[PDB]
C-alpha cells in the first residue's frame, strides 16, 4: 500500500515532509506523477487535522514535524482549515502533466489545494448535452 | 516443543532425577513418528549419566486455544516395564493425557496436581 | 560472449526487422481545443498549461515582494486582484495581491 | 487524421446523460432478472424422474472467506464460505453434438458490467435475456436432468451433509508460479444460507477471497448416486413445493442460540 | 457505552455481509451465554465444559493479559500462576463449551498487553484461583492498576525496552541503564508516529455497531 521510495523509510517521510511543506506554502506544486499520488493522501489527512481544531495538541505535533517552516502552522489552522470546513474531502486536485523533456522522461503531475487563489487549472470538460448523441439520449430520458 | 537439546526439567522423585547434577540435560530421542515432542509424547532423557524414558507433560511452545501454555518443559520418567520410574509428580499435569492415544493412566495415577 | 562464428548480416537483418523490434504507432493522439495543439486523450494540453504556470510565477513574484521576508506566510486567506478590480469588503481579512496586468480572460 | 480513434463508453457521455445511463442500466438488469425468476412458468422443458447413473448440473460460486464453525460435540471446525451469485443456465449442448458419452450444460454466474465487454458477448446474452456473467463453465449433465436455458440456479441445489468437489484457479505468485486450475475433492457441506445463497463447506478451497469457483457434485465412487435423495434436476424455488428454511444446518452442527454444550 | 472489540471489523476487502451474519450469530449466542465487559488486566473466572472429563465443568481464574480476534472467532487470554507454574489460556468467547464467564475483578492494567508479565516477577502474575469477586461501581470506569512490575534478568522473551513495544508498565530504570535505552531507541522510527497512512478510523463504525447491538437485544 506504499511506494518503495527514499534511501530509507525516514527519507520517504522527510521527502514527503519537504513535498508537503512546499505545497502548503505555494498551494500548487509540479512533481513526478508517482510522488504526487503518494503525497495526495497525506495532504488530505493533514486538512482533517486542521479541521480537528487548532487547540488540538496532537495536531500541533503532526503539523510541527511535517511542516519545517513554522509560519505555515498558523496558516494551516487559520487558512487551510477554515477554507475546507464546508468540504468533506477532495481537498487536493492532482492532474497529469506531459512528461519532462529532461532526457529521463519522468511522469509528471501537478498537485494543488482546492479553493486556492491561483488561476484555475485547465481541467477537462465533458461533452455538452447539446451534442447529437446527447440530444438523442435526452429524448430517451424524456420518454421514460 | 521438545526437540534436539532443549534443556528440560525432570518433574519426578526418581533417584537420578531427584539428585542434583552439574550437567545440563540433553534429551536424545523423541518416541514419535514426527520429530517434535509435545505433551503426552514419550522421549528419551539422559539423567545422571544414564538413559531413561520420559513422558512430556508440559512445554513452552505456543499451544492450541483454550489450553494453558506452560512456562517450563516438564517430563515424567517411565520404566521399561511401563510403570513410572517415580511414584509422584509435583508440577500440575494437564488432564488431556487421559483422552490422548496411548497408555497414560499410570502417569495420571501418579500426578497429584491436575489443571 | 561471442558466437563461434561471425553473425551474418542476413541473419542480423531478420532479427532487427522482426515486427517485435519495430516501433509501434499510437492512435491515442487528440487535439486540444483550448490551445489548438495536439494532445493525448489522457494528457492535458501544455500550451495552455504553460500560460497558467507563467501567470503563477508572476503572481508568486508579487507575493514574495509583498511579504518582504522569509518565513512570513500569513495566517489569513489570500486573494489576487488585477488592474481594474479594487479590493472589496469581501476581500477584507484576506491577503490581497495586486497585479499590474488586467484580469486575464481565462482567469475568472 | 482519417484514422481510428480510441473511445470509451464515458467519452461522449455528458454528466446529465451519464447519470441517466446508470439508471437505465439498473432498470434493464432488474427487468431481465425478474423475467427469468420463474423458470417453471416459462415453458419449461420436460423433467424426467431419477434413475441410476444420472448426473446433475453444477454451479459457480464466489469464495467469501473462512470462519470458525462449531458442532454439537463442542469441536471447532474452520469452514469456507461460498456464495452463489446470479447462477443461470445459458446454453444447452446436445449429447451427440458435444460428447457421445454425455451432454453438457453451460452455467454462468457473477453478473458483470456491460460497458467494457465485447458486443459479441452482449449479443449472446441479449438473446438469453440475462445480463453478462463473469465466467462461463461447462457441466456434464444427462439428458433426463437437462434444464431449459435461463433457469436460475440457487445454493439450495446442494444440501447440508453432501460432499462436493470444488475446482478453482490457484493464486498466482509471479516469477519465482501458481495460477493453475486445481480441484479439491470430498468437501462436506456444513450449512447453506438460502437467503444469501451461502454454502458452508468443510476445508479450504484454492484461490483468493472473492474468487469465483466451480462447484459440482462429488465424483468419488462412494458418492456415486447422491442425487436420488436430492432435488434430481435441481431445486426450483418457483415450484415452491415446500419453502426451505433460510439457514440449513447439518445435524451435528451446533446452531447459534442453542444451549452451551456440556460434555456429559 | 462499551463496545466489545470483536464487533469492530478490520479494514479489508472482506464482504460486509459476512460481518452482519457473524454478528447475528454472536448476538444470538450472547443471549445463551452472558459475556461480561472486561479489559486486559482484569481477573476473570470462566466456567467451561470439560471434553476430556465426562459430565464435569471447571472454572479457571486468571488475569486477562491479551485480547485478540474479531467476530465469532474472537478470543481472550487470561494468565495465572498455578502451583508455581505460569499458565495462559486463550478462551474463545462464542465457543459453546464455555458454560459461563465471571469477571472476578474488573480492572485494567498499565499496558493493553501483559505478555511482559512473563518476564516480570511471579508475584505480579500470581493470583488466587479461589479469590472472591471484589465490588465494582457501575457508574465508573474500570479501575486501572498503575503498579509497575519488576523484570527478571535482562535476557527476555522479547525486547520490551525497544520503542516499538513501548511498554509503560515495566520498571526499566531498575534493570536498564539510560545508555541501554538509547541503544534500544535506535529503533525509534520517529516518523512512524507522524505517518497518517497507518491510521484507521473505526469511530463511525463503532458508533453504528452500538445501535445494531442494542436493537437486537
Ligand atoms: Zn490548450
Amino acid at each position: 500500500v506504499y511506494r518503495r521510495l527514499g534511501l530509507g523509510p525516514e527519507s520517504r517521510i522527510h521527502l514527503l515532509r519537504n513535498l508537503l511543506t512546499g505545497l502548503v506554502r505555494h498551494e500548487r506544486i509540479e512533481a513526478t506523477w508517482a510522488r504526487a499520488d503518494e503525497m495526495r493522501g497525506y495532504a488530505e489527512k493533514l486538512i482533517d487535522y486542521g479541521k480537528l481544531g487548532d487547540t488540538n495538541e496532537r495536531a500541533m505535533r503532526m503539523a510541527d514535524f511535517w511542516l519545517t517552516e513554522k509560519d505555515l502552522i498558523p496558516k494551516l489552522f487559520k487558512v487551510l482549515a477554515p477554507r475546507f470546513q464546508g468540504q468533506n474531502g477532495n481537498y487536493t486536485r492532482m492532474l497529469q502533466i506531459p512528461n519532462r523533456k529532461e532526457q529521463d522522461r519522468a511522469k509528471m503531475a501537478v498537485i494543488e489545494y482546492k479553493g486556492n487563489y491561483l488561476p484555475p487549472l485547465p481541467l477537462p470538460h465533458r461533452d455538452s448535452n447539446l451534442t447529437l448523441l446527447n440530444q438523442l439520449l435526452l429524448g430517451l430520458q424524456q420518454d421514460l | 516443543a521438545v526437540q534436539k537439546m532443549t534443556r528440560v526439567r525432570v518433574v519426578d522423585n526418581s533417584a537420578l532425577g531427584s539428585t542434583p547434577y552439574h550437567r545440563p540435560p540433553r534429551c536424545i530421542h523423541v518416541y514419535n513418528k514426527s520429530g517434535v515432542g509435545k505433551v503426552g509424547d514419550q522421549i528419551l532423557l539422559a539423567i545422571r549419566g544414564q538413559k531413561k524414558k520420559a513422558l512430556i507433560v508440559g512445554h513452552r511452545m505456543p499451544g492450541s486455544r483454550m489450553t494453558p501454555k506452560f512456562d517450563s518443559n516438564n517430563v515424567v520418567l517411565i520404566e521399561d516395564n511401563g510403570n513410572p520410574v517415580g511414584t509422584r509428580i509435583k508440577i500440575p499435569i494437564p488432564t488431556s493425557l487421559r483422552r490422548r492415544e496411548g497408555e497414560y493412566s499410570k502417569v495420571l495415577a501418579i500426578a497429584q496436581n491436575f489443571v | 560472449a561471442a558466437p563461434k562464428n561471425r553473425r551474418t548480416i542476413e541473419v542480423n537483418r531478420c532479427r532487427r526487422r522482426n515486427p517485435q523490434k519495430l516501433i509501434k504507432i499510437k492512435n491515442n493522439i487528440d487535439i486540444c481545443p483550448e490551445c489548438g495543439h495536439l494532445k493525448q486523450k489522457h494528457v492535458l494540453c501544455g500550451y495552455c498549461y504553460e500560460k497558467v504556470r507563467q501567470e503563477t510565477t508572476k503572481i508568486r513574484q508579487q507575493i514574495g515582494a509583498q511579504e518582504g521576508g522569509p518565513f512570513r506566510a500569513p495566517s489569513v486567506e489570500t486573494m489576487v486582484l488585477y488592474t481594474g478590480e479594487k479590493p472589496s469588503e469581501k476581500d477584507q481579512g484576506k491577503r490581497i495581491v495586486e497585479r499590474n496586468i488586467k484580469r486575464p480572460s481565462w482567469f475568472t | 487524421l482519417h484514422s481510428k480513434s480510441s473511445t470509451w463508453w464515458d467519452e461522449h457521455l455528458s454528466e446529465e446523460n451519464l447519470s441517466f445511463v446508470k439508471q437505465l442500466v439498473s432498470d434493464e438488469n432488474k427487468t431481465q432478472l425478474t423475467s427469468k425468476l420463474n423458470p417453471l412458468k416459462d415453458e419449461p422443458w420436460p423433467l424426467h424422474p431419477w434413475e441410476p447413473g444420472s448426473f446433475r448440473v453444477g454451479l459457480i460460486a464466489l469464495k467469501l472467506g473462512m470462519m470458525p464453525l462449531w458442532t454439537k460435540d463442542g469441536q471447532k471446525h474452520a469452514v469456507t464460505l461460498l456464495q452463489v451469485q446470479d447462477c443461470h443456465v445459458l446454453k444447452y449442448t446436445p449429447k451427440e453434438d458435444h460428447n457421445g458419452k454425455i451432454a453438457a450444460l453451460t452455467v454462468g454466474g457473477k453478473t458483470v458490467s456491460r460497458f467494457y465487454k465485447p458486443d459479441s458477448r452482449l449479443e449472446f446474452y441479449r438473446d438469453l435475456g440475462l445480463p453478462p456473467k463473469q465466467i462461463h463453465k461447462i457441466f456434464h449433465v444427462t439428458d433426463n436432468a437437462v434444464i431449459k436455458p435461463g433457469t436460475p440456479l440457487y445454493a439450495a441445489h446442494f444440501r447440508p451433509g453432501q460432499y462436493v468437489d470444488v475446482t478453482a484457479k490457484t493464486i498466482g505468485k509471479g516469477f519465482q508460479m501458481g495460477n493453475q486450475n486445481r480441484t479439491v475433492y470430498g468437501l462436506k457441506v456444513w450449512r447453506v444460507n438460502t437467503k444469501h445463497n451461502i454454502i458452508y463447506v468443510n476445508g479450504s478451497v484454492p484461490g483468493h477471497k472473492n474468487c469465483l469457483v466451480k462447484i459440482k457434485d462429488s465424483t468419488l465412487p462412494a458418492y456415486k448416486d447422491s442425487c436420488k435423495n436430492l432435488p434430481f434436476p435441481t431445486y426450483f424455488p418457483d415450484g415452491d413445493e415446500e419453502e426451505l428454511p433460510e439457514d440449513l444446518f447439518d445435524e451435528s452442527v451446533w446452531q447459534p442460540s442453542e444451549p452451551s454444550i456440556t460434555f456429559a | 457505552r462499551f463496545l466489545s472489540p470483536e464487533f469492530i471489523p478490520p479494514r479489508g476487502r472482506t464482504n460486509p455481509l459476512k460481518f452482519k451474519i457473524e454478528r447475528k450469530d454472536m448476538l444470538d449466542r450472547r443471549k445463551v451465554l452472558p459475556i461480561p465487559e472486561f479489559y486486559v488486566g482484569s481477573i476473570l473466572r470462566v466456567t467451561t465444559a470439560d471434553p476430556y472429563a465426562s459430565g464435569k465443568t471447571s472454572q479457571f481464574l486468571g488475569i486477562c493479559i491479551k485480547r485478540s480476534g474479531n467476530g465469532l472467532g474472537a478470543t481472550f487470554t487470561l494468565r495465572n500462576t498455578i502451583e508455581g507454574q505460569g499458565v495462559e489460556i486463550c478462551f474463545e468467547l462464542y465457543n459453546p463449551r464455555i458454560q459461563e464467564i465471571q469477571v472476578v475483578k474488573l480492572e485494567k492494567r498499565l499496558d493493553d498487553n501483559l505478555l511482559y508479565l512473563r518476564d516480570a516477577l511471579p508475584e505480579y502474575s500470581t493470583f488466587d484461583v479461589n479469590m472472591k469477586p471484589v465490588p465494582q461501581e457501575a457508574c465508573q470506569e474500570v479501575p486501572v492498576n498503575k503498579l509497575k512490575v519488576k523484570m527478571k534478568p535482562k535476557p527476555w522473551s522479547k525486547r520490551w525496552e525497544r520503542p516499538n513495544f513501548n511498554i509503560k508498565g515495566i520498571r526499566f530504570d531498575l534493570a536498564l541503564t539510560e545508555e541501554q535505552m538509547k541503544e534500544a531507541q535506535k529503533w525509534n522510527k520517529p516518523w512512524i508516529e507522524f505517518d497518517m497512512m497507518r491510521e484507521y478510523d473505526t469511530s463511525k463504525i463503532e458508533a453504528a455497531l452500538w445501535e445494531e447491538i442494542e436493537a437486537s437485544k
